[PDB]
């Protein structure tokens, strides 16, 4: 079958910019490239078909162009309704093949996580599990780092990582970190912490608890 | 205008059966080639399968080529989509589309493939350590399948709540949820998180009292 891939996977923007995401086929499709825009729970919406033909009621500032095998899809500017996933569509040949997508998030400032930790609940504990759960809102950008001390010593097995979609209001990102013990393990340590940093160097943003309180 | 309505989506077993249906209405059903494209839980889409317009001539990719078939009823305007051997990969989001999908594309519903139990949740109460803004958790752990809604005071705390997405522990799901208040609210007023697992007909209230 026919590849598609999509570039970039994601990027942020800001309102009025002008955007542009690429998809190239594994071989000359001949222009049968579609453009389609999902938005969070809803169906795929077809934008543009051959390349460059606007479906009726799409704005003017959405175009497409290219051939052959590199094919491109620009916003002259961006309006906040364009957040979304974009995909290509290949219908030259069945089976008609989709590109991977493309999310389209929104650009803001740079904001520091509000960190919270958690100890294990008492009610957890009585069943022999023991989950420390931490917090990380209202961030930006979406990549950052969560590191786990225990003891003051690196804890990087047993951490399950969550990511929200970005916040549609302010533009912030949320994820939660749970470090999973068994009860016997959780209660040989004194000390957690959950460290948040965004890029290298710089101070993280720090929350700890003792077990002994 | 047009309507296009699937379902027939749930949990079904891996090598079980199901078939969907697409309820059409608002055009002539009877002219139009049909076809079912799924997107994964990856946010990936694929096409599922496709048929002419008076059901005759179908066409699939070899994905699901010997397993699913795609059919309809004219004097009744429903799609169908039979599916056997089912395998956890067909985990998807089923929407049935008017021909290529240029104008019409149904809403969707959902198929999960798992061998896994129903399961209601475990929920723990998570609140500060002993030692201006509150912000308290709510730990689901351990449920199957999806989905399960989570509300803080019977949904009165809606700003300020994050309820992150499932994560894959044992064969289950587990989630958190944040709630953010005012300290002088806290625990002063109580603070509890609904949370509702509809396949296994549960409905639980935690309240989130601080920590001895
Ligand atoms: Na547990
Ligand atoms: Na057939
Ligand atoms: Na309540
Ligand atoms: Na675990």
């Amino acid at each position: 079958d026919i590849v598609m891939t999509q570039s970039p996977s994601s990027m942020y923007a800001s309102l009025g910019e002008r955007v542009t995401i690429t998809c190239k086929a594994s071989q000359d499709i001949n222009s049968y490239l579609s453009w389609f825009q999902q938005k969070p729970g809803k169906s795929p919406k077809n934008l543009i078909y051959r390349a460059n033909r606007l479906v009726d009621g799409v704005p003017s500032r959405f175009s497409g162009s290219g051939s052959g095998q590199d094919y491109s899809l620009t916003i002259s500017s961006l309006e906040y309704e364009d957040m979304g996933i974009y995909y290509c569509l290949q219908y030259d040949e069945f089976p008609w093949t989709f590109g991977g997508g493309t999310k389209l998030e929104s650009k803001r400032a740079d904001a520091a996580p509000t960190v919270s930790i958690f100890p294990p609940s008492s009610e957890q504990l009585t069943s022999g599990g023991a989950s420390v759960v931490c917090f990380l809102n209202n961030f930006y950008p979406k990549d950052i780092n969560v590191k786990w001390k225990i003891d003051g010593s690196e804890r990087q097995n047993g951490v399950l990582n969550s990511w929200t979609d970005q916040d549609s209001k302010d533009s912030t990102y949320s994820m939660s970190s749970t470090l999973t013990l068994t009860k016997d393990e959780y209660e040989r340590h004194n000390s957690y912490t959950c460290e948040a940093t965004h890029k290298t160097s710089t101070s993280p943003i720090v929350k700890s608890f003792n077990r002994n309180e | 205008e047009v309507q296009l309505e699937e379902s027939g989506g749930g949990l079904v077993k891996p090598g079980g059966s199901l078939k969907l249906s697409c309820a059409a209405s608002g055009f002539a059903f009877s002219i139009y080639d049909m076809s079912w494209v799924r997107q994964t839980p990856e946010k990936r889409l694929e096409w599922v399968a496709y048929i002419s317009s008076g059901g005759g001539t179908t066409y699939y990719p070899d994905t699901v080529k010997g397993r699913f078939t795609i059919s309809r009823d004219n004097a009744k305007n429903t799609l169908y989509l039979q599916m056997s051997s089912l395998k956890s990969e067909d985990t998807a989001i089923y929407y049935c589309a008017r021909h290529a999908g240029v104008h019409y594309w149904g809403q969707g519903t959902t198929l999960t493939v798992s061998s896994a139990k129903t399961t209601p949740p475990s929920v723990y109460p998570l609140a500060p350590g002993s030692a201006s803004m509150v912000t308290l958790g709510c730990l689901v752990k351990g449920y199957f399948p999806e989905p399960v809604t989570v509300t803080w005071n019977s949904g009165s705390l809606s700003s300020g709540v994050h309820t992150f997405p499932a994560v894959l522990q044992s064969d289950l799901y587990t989630l958190s949820s944040s709630v953010t208040v005012p300290s002088s609210t806290w625990p002063s007023e109580t603070v509890t998180c609904n949370v509702a697992h509809p396949a296994s007909s549960t409905k639980v209230d935690k309240k989130i009292v601080p920590r001895d």
